[PDB]
């Protein structure tokens, strides 16, 4: 979802990426990094907004 | 030897998305403002989408508010119209036309002549 | 725009052959390394075969080495698998991802992420 043009719940209401873009997307896995055996709850995702 | 080439029509879906091309040969597009126009079967030729030459000015038809991004690259001589959201509705032959504004004022809200025009193209919306 | 699409597959009879074909759409597959992968029903997903970007560089699962051959062509957009002596352990959905590596070292042994993934295409064997 994060690529101009596109739709969706964080493409929508997260940060949307106008169709015009100039610049690069770049992601990796953070799995043995940003997870918790129990869970990590820290960050937080709007799914309803106005 | 000036020509306006539309390009980038093509057949989507509903609620799909689709971006035209307006490329321009033998001038320098930069210094006119450029306008996307359809014409739907059955219907008269209405102003989509306007930008001005240097591109701090935009007009849009209200049916097409939220749904269509216009823009131009002076230095790459093209004018692109972003559809998303797109509908039935839609389903019509896209013109850039190119021309000077004709009166008074910044803002591309009125139409006038048009100097410069593509053969269009066409977008079909049906699903 | 981007998608991945699987075919080739149905129902064999065990020893037999059967080919699965990987085709991409709205992006170019020749950058970036596509593997093969299962979910046997109650299992998880496994590695079963992958090819580098340009070819050079292959591996296979212990279970289909001699059996599996993963080839593709970067002209066509396409990466194949040709199954040659299939057997009812080779029961499943399968899969087809690309993605990049994520380690340095050409070999594609090891696994990462994989950013692209299809709809998937069943492959059964019994008799």
């Amino acid at each position: 979802q994060i690529a101009p043009g596109q739709t969706g719940k964080i493409a929508d209401y997260n940060y949307k990426l106008p169709d015009d873009f100039t610049g690069c997307v770049i992601a990796w896995n953070s799995n043995n990094l940003d997870s918790k055996v129990g869970g990590n709850y820290n960050y937080l995702y709007r799914l309803f907004r106005k | 030897q000036v020509q306006l080439q539309e390009s980038g029509g093509g057949l989507v879906q509903p609620g799909g998305s689709l971006r035209l091309s307006c490329a321009a040969s033998g001038f320098t597009l930069d210094y006119y403002a450029i306008g996307w126009f359809r014409q739907a079967p059955g219907k008269e030729r209405e102003g989509v989408s306007c930008i001005s030459s240097s591109g701090g000015r935009t007009n849009y038809a209200d049916s097409v508010k939220g749904r269509f991004t216009i823009s131009r690259d002076n230095t790459k001589n093209t004018v692109y119209l972003q559809m998303n959201s797109l509908k039935p509705e839609d389903t019509a032959v896209y013109y850039c036309a190119a021309w000077e504004a004709s009166r008074w004022y910044c803002p591309l809200q009125f139409s006038a002549d048009f100097s410069s025009w593509g053969q269009g193209t066409q977008v079909t919306v049906s699903s």
